[PDB]
């Protein structure tokens, strides 16, 4: 105290106004509510203790395991479908799945729920919106930003830090806000030019939002567009790492189309391969021109950017939901089919799943997303429950030899090396 | 008009009190707390007000979860002043108890922290006992403490 | 053995952790405003005068 | 040998107008009043492709 008198800089502040009102409800709210938070946690974590300990260390010869741990779910949020799931970049641990309402006639509001891995029980945040929101994405530089896709193209922005958690931004009639729903939200990297949030709807008209100073300017990358009448559906859209020009859009019609930004009237190339829509399209993670999609059709197809035709298809008697591929090591991707997960890693199988396991018997699995930091997948059921399954230690990187040529290198160069190899493997077989 | 100026000086009032609040939605419990103390002029009325004795859902809606969570037993926040501002116990013994021993405890506690280190403050104290675990949280403005049964 | 056990359970999740702890809303949209402090006008002067 | 070159040429030639054709485009748009967009042709007046 003496120190602070001797050096008047910067006086604490944190006045004793307090909270007072004498009684009902005096204080019970800023240090405290951390105290309580912390307390909340350390019951549920003494609760979960076996679990818990499972999941840090279990450690789960061509054979995958995989477990279930927690399952987080609402009962008022039942009706709702965990539909898109999204991790913040900053924090391994916080997870958002924005529940949203499928089989069109029956529409409902969505709830978007980020779940911190700290607390099951419920989620961290709670966000209320009009209709069920269809995609969420976060911002790989700032977490707090969030992009949330609603029915009737609304396009929402969410902050984290703010308290009273209204969107940030809204998409309206006079923004040019897209018809039908916006199936496919992502935030661009690139942040020279503010933030840019690129939505694709229903419709089909690829949309690039740049955010404003209480307003939105929406700018059109591409139009779908053959004896038809109106634009194409386009269900799904992915823009390649490696170069920030060329972007996937999966369509209704079922022909993925790779798409660039400089041209907007033009196709770059076409992929007739699928004969139904496709769901998810993604570009495979430590290689360029190669990716991954999850078509209305029951197949999984792997195409190279260059080749016009899918390079290996994959056959399911149930309906293929989504393909993601795994952040870890290329050339593994998981995909979810009628209360089924399968998880194919190419070097450890041509064509056999390494894994298939059900996470949830009673329902369907509306979504899969994958976790960069740790093996974790996490599973959306059709009643919004989201369970996460941590993968087995067999399947990794580098696993002719453990501790080979200490190539720091190979880790981002070796598995790009790997997928060239088996695709030549491809070739050669047709 | 004498009723017709009481009414007057009533709308006046509400608005005073408003202002922050601007009508629409029941909302806040800061607010509510505010008009009260400043003005007591008028209260009640004026809008649905949502859920009676419920300014916040977050501080309060957290410990009811706490203590409906099962395998819990309750959780009694203590004054710094070694008093109970909220107590939710099966028997008032062990609550009376738990008020005056627990306290005394993690102050000593907090003290055997301060000794080592003299800028490291008390963020949280846990003592597991044989057939219970016993979780305390202190705080200058207030302290909570729960008691789980190991599982 | 007993104090590596107390150990492990800590390790697997920081647990005191706060998901954007300190910093603020940042960016926050400000609609402008205009606010008219007060009136100035001629009183009774023939016609009007601009 | 060079007749190739010039079809390799040709495509590139082709794709740095696409280019111009969506700035030309974005420009047009942008200005929002009949001399503004007017001004941006008089501009681009002899770099039409």
């Amino acid at each position: 105290a003496e120190i602070m008198k001797d050096h008047q800089i910067e006086n604490k502040k944190k006045k004793e106004v307090d909270q007072d009102k004498k009684q009902d409800q005096s204080m019970y709210s800023t240090s405290f509510k951390r105290c309580c938070k912390i307390m909340e946690r350390m019951v549920v974590q003494n609760d979960q203790e076996d679990k818990y300990h499972d999941y840090r260390y279990y450690w789960s010869k061509n054979e995958g395991h995989l477990l279930p741990i927690w399952r987080f779910s609402n009962e008022k949020q039942r009706k709702k479908n965990v539909t898109s799931i999204c991790w913040n970049p900053l924090y391994p641990d916080l997870f958002a799945v924005s529940l949203g309402s499928y089989d069109f006639t029956k529409q409902r509001m969505g709830l978007i729920c980020l779940y911190s891995l700290k607390n099951t029980t419920h989620p961290e945040y709670a966000f209320n919106c009009e209709a069920g929101v269809m995609c969420l994405d976060f911002h790989p530089k700032s977490a707090a930003l969030l992009a949330v896709g609603l029915y009737d193209g609304t396009v929402l922005v969410y902050d984290i830090r703010n308290k009273h958690k209204k969107p940030i931004y809204q998409s309206t009639v006079r923004n040019q806000k897209h018809t039908d729903p916006v199936w496919q939200v992502k935030w661009n990297p690139d942040t020279s030019k503010n933030y840019n949030f690129y939505s694709i709807s229903s419709d089909g008209r690829v949309m690039n939002w740049i955010l404003m100073k209480n307003k939105l300017e929406p700018e059109e990358v591409i139009l779908l567009r053959s004896t038809l009448i109106g634009l194409a559906c386009g269900l799904c859209f992915d823009f390649n790492k490696f170069e920030p020009h060329i972007f996937l859009v999966g369509t209704e019609e079922g022909k993925i189309h790779k798409c660039s930004r400089a041209y907007s009237g033009q196709y770059q190339e076409t992929y007739n391969g699928h004969l139904l829509a496709v769901y998810k399209v993604k570009w495979n993670n430590f290689h360029p021109r190669t990716f991954i999609s999850a078509s209305a059709d029951w197949t999984v197809r792997i195409w190279d950017s260059k080749y016009t035709s899918q390079i290996i298809c994959f056959d399911l008697s149930m309906m293929v939901v989504d393909a993601v591929w795994a952040p870890y090591s290329s050339t593994v991707f998981a995909c979810a089919t009628m209360d089924k997960v399968q998880v194919y890693d190419l070097n450890v199988d041509k064509l056999n799943k390494l894994a298939e396991q059900k996470i949830v018997k009673q329902p369907k699995l509306t979504n899969l997303s994958f976790n960069y930091k740790d093996p974790i997948l996490l599973v959306g059921d059709s009643h919004g429950g989201v369970t996460l399954v941590k993968l087995s230690p067999n399947l990794c990187k580098s696993g002719p030899e453990i501790k080979q040529t200490e190539d720091k290198k190979a880790m981002e160069e070796f598995k790009n090396v790997k997928i060239e190899d088996y695709e030549r493997e491809k070739m050669e077989n047709l | 008009i004498y009723k017709t100026s009481k009414e007057i000086q009533k709308s006046d009032q509400r608005i005073i009190q408003q202002r922050v609040e601007n009508s629409i939605i029941n909302n806040q419990i800061y607010q509510k707390s505010l008009k009260r103390k400043t003005s007591k002029r008028k209260v009640r009325h004026q809008a649905n007000k949502k859920n009676f004795q419920k300014e916040m859902s977050e501080v309060e809606d957290t410990l009811n979860r706490i203590k409906t969570h099962k395998t819990v037993l309750g959780y009694l926040i203590v004054n710094s002043e070694g008093g109970v501002v909220r107590g939710a116990f099966k028997d008032e013994e062990e609550s009376k108890n738990i008020a005056n021993s627990i306290p005394l405890l993690t102050k000593k506690a907090r003290s055997v922290v301060r000794d080592l280190d003299p800028t490291n403050d008390l963020v949280f104290l846990r003592i597991q006992t044989k057939l219970n675990e016993i979780m305390v949280a202190p705080d200058d403005e207030f302290s909570l403490i729960v008691i789980q049964t190991k599982g | 053995e007993g104090v590596e056990k107390c150990i492990y359970q800590n390790n697997q999740i920081d647990l005191l952790e706060e998901y954007f702890e300190g910093e603020t809303s940042e960016h926050v949209v400000e609609n402008l405003s205009s606010k008219t402090l007060m009136l100035f006008k001629d009183e009774k002067e023939i016609c009007k005068r601009s | 040998k060079f007749d190739d070159d010039f079809y390799e040429f040709r495509s590139k030639i082709k794709e740095l107008e696409r280019r111009l054709a969506s700035v030309i485009t974005q420009g047009f748009d942008d200005y929002d009043t009949i001399y503004g967009r007017f001004k941006l042709l008089d501009n681009f007046e002899g770099l039409l492709t």
